[PDB]
């Protein structure tokens, strides 16, 4: 879904959005778009073992630094591995061969929830099918202004270190979602920002959002 | 290690 990803963000980019008379950002919004999953924890210990996670229903997750992925279901107990190329399995908490990695996830998830906030606590979550299987993370990166996280459903999370601000990109509905240094949150469709225009804190992170895009497919 | 807020 990425280079669909760039194509709508190419788009919104070059309507040129906060170069208008009248910019018109709250008539592009579209609460109906608000995402089903987002990422509202992260521990970077990848000095060792990777990247710890947890999504917005409360489950978490682990991207290894041998790229392999496991995910614990909010349930406490049902597992996903997921192989570097890609093969899934299901499995429970309660094989032999992944003790150590089960370990490491909650040795992980512990400590986000002894020391991290939830982002997007706040936010009520789009109502999906409430037996699909969970997105896990399919890659990440640090750059000097952000952490950019690629969930396998499509969506693109920036968390941007100097204010937290946060943006979540979702390709099937062709919308973003904004968490600003308040908190507060609004979701667009990238067509009606366009149609609108918005602010040029905005117009800069949806640029930014681009050149992480195209490094996610140069990577 | 580095994490989230
Ligand atoms: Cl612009
Ligand atoms: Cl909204």
């Amino acid at each position: 879904h990425l280079s669909d990803m760039l194509q709508q963000l190419h788009s919104v980019n070059a309507s040129k959005p906060s170069e208008r008379g009248l910019v018109r950002q709250e008539e592009a919004e579209d609460p109906a778009c608000i995402p089903i999953f987002w990422v509202s924890k992260w521990v970077d210990y990848s000095d060792k073992y990777g990247l710890g996670y947890q999504l917005c229903d409360n489950s978490v997750g682990v991207l290894f630094n041998d790229s392999t992925r496991l995910i614990l279901y909010n349930d406490g107990d049902s597992l996903q591995y997921i192989e570097r190329d890609g093969t899934e399995s299901y499995l429970t908490v309660s094989p032999n061969s992944l003790m150590k990695k089960i370990t490491l996830l909650k040795y992980f998830r512990n400590y986000m929830s002894e020391h991290l906030l939830k982002a997007g606590a706040n936010i009520t979550p789009r109502e999906g099918d409430e037996l699909a299987r969970l997105p896990y993370l399919r890659t990440w990166f640090r750059t000097r202004s952000a952490i950019i996280l690629h969930l396998s459903n499509g969506s693109v999370q920036i968390n941007f270190f100097q204010d937290h601000t946060k943006l979540i990109l979702c390709p099937l509905m062709a919308a973003v979602t904004y968490i600003d240094e308040k908190r507060d949150f609004r979701t667009y469709r990238l067509s009606l920002l366009e149609e609108y225009g918005c602010c040029k804190e905005l117009a800069s992170r949806l640029r930014y959002a681009r050149t992480m895009v195209d490094k996610l497919l140069s990577s | 290690p580095l994490h989230s807020t």
